[PDB]
C-alpha cells in the first residue's frame, strides 16, 4: 500500500486485537498480549464516520419520478424525455461507482498512513533501547515491565530512564 | 529479551470492495450503499392508502364509465395504480383530446370533491336527458357515463340552450364533457332536431366552439357514431358557460380538485396489503436508510436514488490478512 | 466518552456498529442530527 | 495527517515564521530565528495555484440563461424543462461540493508530505552530527554557527567536516 | 548544544474549510469560491440600457397598447425586464395565439426598427381605417393599437382586399395583426358588410385562411366580441399578402429584427441605476471573478455558475496550529 | 513528490534499467549493473493497468445519436433540445478531463511510493552493516558479493552473517 | 567499498501528461484516451450500405419525385445520408406535414417492402387516375409522384369513392396521400365535378376530413394551386379507409416498415467507399478502441463518447529523467 | 508467468504494451474479455 | 525572481495575495493570460 505498512513491512494482521484497528502486541516476563491503540483508532473512526457522512449527506434521496405520456405524433418529445431520463442516470450510476472506488483507495491508504505513523511514533520514542527486528516488532535492550510497556504504549516512554541499563546491554 | 509490536486489526470478514487499482479486496469492515431488497407489496404512503384503478384507466374512472362504480365514493389517494388490465375507458367510441395533459395533471392531485355541476332534473329544462347506450351496458341494461348527461330533443324540438357554473369552491373545479357525432342525418335530426347544430364552451381561459361531423365510421362496440371526449380547469372565481342546439354530452359530476405534491400514476403488477411505507416502486415498497437502489426509476415518496449499478460497498476498516 | 453527531442517519448506524464492534458502548439521540455518546 | 509531521510530531505552528509555509528555527551562540524554506515554500506555491487554476478552468462561467413560458395545455413539456433545469443544478452541485471537499483533503496531505520531506531531508544531512530531541528539532553535537546553520537549510551540510568534533562529544 | 527544527507556519486565521474525513479545520490561507454578493441594481450590459416594459408586458409593447406609449421609440436593449406589475397587453379581449414562441423569438433580438409596413393613408384605398375602440382608451378617449389598424366599410361596402409587402430590408421582418370576431351579425353587416367573410395571410412559410365566429361572449373590457392576435417572421426577399372581404385589423407598423445572442426576458423588483455590468440576475447585478454563484439561477451576460451551496473555499494552505 | 524520493533524494532515473519501473544498480569486485524489481514492478503493472481498465469501464462508448429537427413554431423545444445536448456535453467534458487530471497525480504519488517502499525495504535488511551515502545509495562495510546483492534484491539479506566483519570496518 | 542504489526507470519519451498541481510533466509511459483520427469516408456498418439521398430528400424520397427515381428500388440501409444539396423533395408546392415526426418515424426503420396498396387500374374503377403535372416533370414530359395517384373526374362525374386496405403484412405500414387545393371554382369543378368535397381517411388510431381550400395563390413552379401531403402508420391488422367526392391524391404505393434500432439520418460532405466500420460520423467512420473522441457528436453505430477536449492523455509510467 | 483478464480492449492493449516494453512476452486472448498470459 | 501565468483571472488573483501574504513583491500583468513577475 502507500505507506508500505499494512500487507508491507508488517505482513499480516492480528485477530487477537479485538478492540481497535491498529495497537500493539508485546511479550515480558509479566506475559503477553493485545491492546489497541486508542487515540488512533477513535481519530480514525471519527475520520471514516465522517467520511461515511459526507459521501450520503450528497446524494441519498430522490422524489417522485412517474413516467410521462406521448401521443403517436410527439415521437420527438418522447425520444428528448427519454434522452434526459437516459442521460441523468449514465451520469448519477458513474458518479455513485467512481465516488464509492476512489473513497476506497483513500480509506486503506488512510488505515495505512496511521499504522505507518504509529508505528515510527514507538520507533523514535525507543531510539537505541531497543532494537528494530523485523515485522514490525522491537526488542529492548532493557526489561520492560506492563508500566514501561503502557508508557510507550500511551507515548510517554522515558529514555533517559532506562538508557544506561540498554547501553551495557547492547 | 521483552518484545513490543505495531499492529493492525484482522478479523473473519470475507467482505470485499473494488478499488481504482484492484478489485475484490476483502476487508475488515465494510458497508452496502445499494438497496437491492424490496417487500414486494404496494402498501399505502404517509398513512394513506392508494387507488387501484383494476380493470378501468384514468379515462373509465374520470367519466365515470359504469364497470368503474367501485371507484365512484373515492376521494384521496396517495399515488394511482393502474395494471396492464386497466383497459375500461371510454365505452361509446371516440377520441379523448389532450388525454397525456390530463394524466399529467392529474399526477399532482391529492384528493377531489366529486360534485354536482348540472343537477339532472333542473338544468335542461326543455331537453330530455335520459338517452343511454348499448355500449355502456351496465347489469344487462343500456346505461351510460355517470359523470355526463347525454341532451337530446323533447317533444320534437331541441330549443337552444345556455347553462353556466360559477366555481365558488375555491379550488380548480375539472370540467369533462362530450361532444356526439351522428353517423347519418337521420340521426342527427332525431336526436337533435337541428341540422346544422354548433356547441361552444367557454371560460377565462378557454374558448372552443365545435361543429358535429355527420359520416359513418366502422362500428366499434356496434357504434357507427363517436363521440369525442373534451376537458379544462376552471379556476376559482372563474364561470364556465355551456352553449348549444344539439350534440352536446353535458357535464353532470365535475371535480374539485386537491393538489399535492409527489402523488403520481404507476402501472404494477404487485398486490395492495396493509402496509405503509415512505417509499413505493412498481415492484414493491422500499424501507431502508441507504442513498442508492437499483430495483425501480419509478418512485412515490421519499426513496434512494435509482443507480444501474449491481453493487456499491464502501470499505471503512482496512484490509483484512488473518 | 466520545460525542458524534449525524446530519444522515446511515451514517449514524454505520458509526454505531464500527464501534460495537470493537466493544464500546453506543447510544443514539436522534434529534434532523442523529447523535451517538460512546463509552 | 497521512504523513505525520503536521499536527503530528511536530505537534504545531510557528507564527513567528512569515516568509513561507515550512521552513527552520535555530538556536546558536550567535542568536536564534526563524527563516523560511524557500524552495519548498516556492514549489508548493507554484502547485497550490496551479491546482486553483485547474479548478476554475473546468467550470466557472454560464451565459444567459432565462426562463421559459409554456401554456395551460403544455404541463408535460413544462415539467419535462423543470427536470432538465433541475437534474442539472443537483449534477453541478454535486460536483462543485465534491471537487472542493476531496482537493481540500489532497492539499492539506500535500502540505504535511512536504514538511515531512523537508524534516527528513535535514535528518539524512545530519547523520550521527545531531540527536533527534523531539517535536522535529535536532541538537548538533558540534557547534553549529550561521554559516553552518544555512549549510543546513540550502542543503549542502558537510557532515566530514564537524564529524570528528561531534563523534567526541556524543 | 546548538539545535536546529523543522516546522511550519501558522498565523492568526480563523477562516474554516472541509474535507471528506474532518470539517471545520482552521487554516492559515483559503479563498472562498462561491459569490453570494450582488449590487442591488438593474444595470446596463456592456453599455446597453435594458428594456423596462414596467407596467406594459410583451404583447402591450409589440402591438401598441397605448398604455405603452413610452416604449414606441426604443430601437436597442440588452435585455427584457417585466415586473409583477407588466400587466397591460390585449386592450380588446381575445386570445394571442403562440405567445410562448413569440416571448421565446424576442429573447435573441437585441435592436429592430418600426417601420410603416403598410401607410394608413394609401394601402386601404376604399375603406375606412379609423376606427377606436373605448376598450383602448387613452387620455379619455376611445382608441387602438398603435402598430395595428381597424379597417371597416367605407360608403356601405366593404370590397374584396389584397395588399402585400415585399421584405427588403435584410432582416427578418416580424408582423402582426389580428381577426376580429363580432358578437353578433349586425355588427358584423355594420362594420364589414359582407356576412361570411373570410381573411387570409400567406408568405412563403407560412399561410391561414381565417373565418370570423359570430357569437356573444361574456363582457370584458365592456366588449362581448373578440379579437384574436396574430404573428410571423417574414423572411428577407419574402413576399406576405393580406387578402379580406372583413374582419381584418391590419399590420401598420411591423418590426425589422436584429438578432444577438445572450439576450432575455427576465422578472425583476429591483430598481435601474447608471451602472454597468457584465452579469445581470433578477436580483441585482454580479461583478465576481469567482467560478460560482448562488445568488440565483436566471442570468444575463456571463456569471459565475448558479449552484445550490451554502459555502464553497477551498483551503490553500495548512492547518493552522498558532 | 509526496513520498520525496522520485525526483527528489533520487535525484535522477536510469536509461540503463530496461526491464521495470523501479529497481537496483550495484557496483563490487565482479562488476556493475542494472536489475529491475521484479515483484514491485509487477505488481505496479497490475495496478496501472487496473486503473486503466477501471477509468474505462466507465465510461467508452455512446450509441446512436442525431439530430432532431423542429419547424418555425417549435422554437422552445429546439432550445430545451439544445440545453440538454450542451448540458450533457458539458458535463462529460468536465468528468473526463477531470478524472484523467486526478488519476495521473495518483499515479505519479504512486509510483513515488514504490521507490520509497523499496528504499527503506533495502534500509531495514541492511541495517549498520551499510552506510547511507546519498541519492538513493547504501555502501557496504563488508565484501557483497553477486550472491549477497542477489539477497538483498529479494529480501532475504542475511545480517548476522556479515555483521562481524561490517563491524571491524565501521 | 561494494556499493547497492535504488533507482527509477527513465527513457527517452518526450509524452507528457497535466496533473492537478502541475502541467506538461514527461513521463516514461503514458496513452492517449481522446480519439481524434477519422478515416474520411462514408462506409457501410456491420456490412450494410446507407441510403445516400443525393439531391433528394426524404420528402422527395417517400413521395416518388420523379427525379429520385435512383432510390425506389431500396430496400435496406444501414443510416440515412442526406447532404447540403438535398433539395428535390415536394414538386408540386404545398406543406408535408408532421415531416418532423415523419424523420424521426424513419430514424429507427431498417427496411422496408414497397408494395403497391392501391393497384392503379383497379382501385379507382370510375375514376381517372391518369393527373399528370409540369410541376412534376421528368425527362421532359409532365409527370407525377411515383407512390400517389391524382384522381380526376371521368365522363364528366366524380362519384363518391369509397376504398380501404386491411394490412395483411405482419408490420407497420406507412401511407402517404395527398390533398389538393385548385387555385379557383372552374379548375374544382372541372377535375372532380363536385363544388362542395371532402375527403376523409379513417384508421383505429387517425381519423381526418379534409376539405378543399379553393384560392389562388402566388405561383411556385409555375401553379398556383396547392397540394397538402400527410402521412399515417397503419398498424398490423387494422384497416385505413378513404372516402372522397373530390381533391384527393390517393396513396398507390405504400411501405411495410421494419424497424431497427441504432439508425438516423445525418447530413454529410464525405464520399461513400467500399469500406466497414462499427462507428460512422458525418465527417468520416472511426475505428478506435479508445473510450472518448472530439471528432463529431453525431454518431451511428458504437462509437467513443464525444467531448469537446482538446488532449486526455492519461500516464501510467512515471516522471521521466534521463 | 502471470495471467490478466481486461473487460476492455482498451486496457488490455495498454497493459500488453507496457509489459512488452520491459521485454516480457506477452500473449493476447480475446473471449467478452481480454486475458493476457505474461512470461 | 519568478514567472508564472495563469488561464483564469480568479486563480492569478489568489497566487498574488499568497505570495504577498509571506512578504514577496508581486507584479500582475494581464495579457487570455494573467501573469505574475513574483520576487
Ligand atoms: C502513560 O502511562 C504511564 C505509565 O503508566 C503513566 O506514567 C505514570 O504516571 C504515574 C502517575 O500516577 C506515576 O506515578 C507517580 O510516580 C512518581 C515518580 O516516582 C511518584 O512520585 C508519584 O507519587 C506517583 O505515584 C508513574 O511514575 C508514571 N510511570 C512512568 C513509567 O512514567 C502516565 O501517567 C501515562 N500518561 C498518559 C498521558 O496517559
Ligand atoms: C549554501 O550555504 C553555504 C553556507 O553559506 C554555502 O557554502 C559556502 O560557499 C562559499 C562560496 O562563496 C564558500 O566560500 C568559499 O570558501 C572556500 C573554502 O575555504 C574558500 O576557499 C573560497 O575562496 C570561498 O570564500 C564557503 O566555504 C561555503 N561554506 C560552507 C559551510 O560550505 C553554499 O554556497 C550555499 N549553497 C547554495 C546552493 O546556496
Ligand atoms: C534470494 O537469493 C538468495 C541468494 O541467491 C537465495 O539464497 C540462496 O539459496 C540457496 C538455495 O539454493 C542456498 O544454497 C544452499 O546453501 C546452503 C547453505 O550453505 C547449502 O547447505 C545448500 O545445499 C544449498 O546449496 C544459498 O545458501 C542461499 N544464499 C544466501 C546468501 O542466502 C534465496 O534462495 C533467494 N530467495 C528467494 C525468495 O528468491
Ligand atoms: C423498517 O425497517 C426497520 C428495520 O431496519 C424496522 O425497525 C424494526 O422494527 C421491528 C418491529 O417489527 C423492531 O422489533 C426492531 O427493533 C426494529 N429495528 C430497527 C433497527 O429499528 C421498521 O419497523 C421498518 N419500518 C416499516 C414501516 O416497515
Ligand atoms: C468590479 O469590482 C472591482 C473590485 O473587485 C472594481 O475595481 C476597483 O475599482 C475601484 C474604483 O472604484 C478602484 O479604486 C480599485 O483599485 C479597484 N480594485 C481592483 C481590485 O481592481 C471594479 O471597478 C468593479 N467594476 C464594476 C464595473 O463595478
Ligand atoms: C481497425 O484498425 C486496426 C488497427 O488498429 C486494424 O487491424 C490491423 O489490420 C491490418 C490489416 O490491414 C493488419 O495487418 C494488422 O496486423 C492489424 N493490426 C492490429 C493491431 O490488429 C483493423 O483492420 C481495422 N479495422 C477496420 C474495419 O478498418
Ligand atoms: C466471526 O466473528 C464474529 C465476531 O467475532 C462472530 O460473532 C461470528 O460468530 C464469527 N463467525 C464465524 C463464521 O466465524
Ligand atoms: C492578523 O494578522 C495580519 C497579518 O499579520 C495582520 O495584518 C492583522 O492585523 C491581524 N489581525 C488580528 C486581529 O490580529
Ligand atoms: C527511443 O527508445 C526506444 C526504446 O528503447 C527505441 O526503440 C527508439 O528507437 C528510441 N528513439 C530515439 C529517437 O532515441
Amino acid at each position: 500500500g502507500l505507506f508500505g505498512a499494512i500487507a508491507g513491512f508488517i505482513e499480516g494482521g492480528w485477530t487477537g486485537m479485538i478492540d481497535g484497528w491498529y495497537g500493539y502486541h508485546h511479550q515480558n516476563e509479566q506475559g503477553s498480549g493485545y491492546a489497541a491503540d486508542q487515540k488512533s483508532t477513535q481519530n480514525a473512526i471519527n475520520g471514516i464516520t465522517n467520511k461515511v457522512n459526507t459521501v450520503i449527506e450528497k446524494m441519498n434521496i430522490q422524489f417522485t419520478a412517474v413516467g410521462k405520456e406521448f401521443n403517436k405524433l410527439e415521437k420527438r418529445m418522447e425520444n428528448l424525455n427519454k434522452k434526459v431520463d437516459d442521460g441523468f442516470l449514465d451520469i448519477w450510476t458513474y458518479n455513485a461507482e467512481l465516488l464509492v472506488l476512489l473513497e476506497n483507495e483513500r480509506t486503506l491508504d488512510f488505515h495505512d498512513s496511521n499504522v505507518k505513523n504509529l508505528y515510527e511514533k514507538v520507533k523514535s520514542q525507543l531510539k537505541n533501547n531497543a532494537k528494530e527486528i523485523g515485522n514490525g516488532c522491537f526488542e529492548f535492550y532493557h526489561k520492560c515491565d506492563n508500566e514501561c510497556m503502557e508508557s510507550v504504549r500511551n507515548g510517554t516512554y522515558d529514555y533517559p530512564k532506562y538508557s544506561e541499563e540498554s547501553k551495557l546491554n547492547r | 529479551a521483552d518484545t513490543i509490536c505495531i499492529g493492525y486489526h484482522a478479523n473473519n470478514s470475507t467482505d470485499t470492495v473494488d478499488t481504482v487499482l484492484e478489485k475484490n479486496v476483502t476487508v475488515t469492515h465494510s458497508v452496502n450503499l445499494l438497496e437491492d431488497s424490496h417487500n414486494g407489496k404496494l402498501c399505502r404512503l404517509k398513512g394513506i392508502a392508494p387507488l387501484q384503478l383494476g380493470k378501468c384507466n384514468i379515462a373509465g374512472w374520470l367519466l365515470g364509465n359504469p364497470e368503474c362504480d367501485p371507484l365512484l365514493p373515492v376521494r384521496s389517494w396517495s399515488y394511482i395504480v393502474e395494471t396492464p388490465n386497466s383497459e375500461n375507458g371510454i365505452c361509446y367510441p371516440g377520441d379523448f383530446i389532450d388525454y397525456e395533459e390530463l394524466r399529467e395533471q392529474l399526477s399532482s392531485v391529492s384528493s377531489f370533491e366529486r360534485f354536482e355541476i348540472f343537477p339532472k332534473e333542473s338544468s335542461w329544462p326543455n331537453h330530455n336527458t335520459n338517452g343511454v347506450t348499448a355500449a355502456c351496458s351496465h347489469e344487462g341494461k343500456s346505461s351510460f357515463y355517470r359523470n355526463l348527461l347525454w341532451l337530446t330533443e323533447k317533444e320534437g324540438s331541441y330549443p337552444k340552450l345556455k347553462n353556466s357554473y360559477v366555481n365558488k369552491k375555491g379550488k380548480e373545479v375539472l370540467v369533462l364533457w362530450g361532444i356526439h357525432h351522428p353517423p347519418n342525418s337521420k340521426e342527427q335530426q332525431n336526436l337533435y332536431q337541428n341540422e346544422n347544430a354548433y356547441v361552444s364552451v367557454v371560460t377565462s381561459n378557454y374558448n372552443r366552439r365545435f361543429t358535429p361531423e355527420i359520416a359513418e365510421r366502422p362500428k366499434v362496440r356496434d357504434q357507427a357514431g363517436r363521440m369525442n371526449y373534451y376537458w379544462t380547469l376552471l379556476k376559482p372565481g372563474d364561470t364556465i358557460i355551456f352553449e348549444a342546439n344539439g350534440n352536446l354530452i353535458a357535464p353532470m359530476y365535475a371535480f374539485a380538485l386537491s393538489r399535492g405534491f409527489g402523488s403520481g400514476i404507476i402501472t404494477s403488477n404487485a398486490s395492495m396489503h396493509e402496509c405503509n411505507t415512505k417509499c413505493q416502486t412498481p415492484l414493491g415498497a422500499i424501507n431502508s436508510s441507504l442513498p442508492y437502489q437499483n430495483i425501480h426509476p419509478v418512485t412515490i415518496g421519499e426513496c434512494p436514488k435509482y443507480v444501474r449499478s449491481a453493487k456499491l460497498r464502501m470499505v471503512t476498516g482496512l484490509r483484512n490478512i488473518p | 466518552c466520545i460525542e458524534q453527531s449525524f446530519t444522515t442517519l446511515f451514517a449514524c448506524q454505520t458509526a454505531a456498529e464500527i464501534w460495537r464492534a470493537f466493544g464500546y458502548t453506543v447510544k443514539i439521540m436522534v434529534d434532523g442530527n442523529c447523535r451517538l455518546h460512546v463509552c
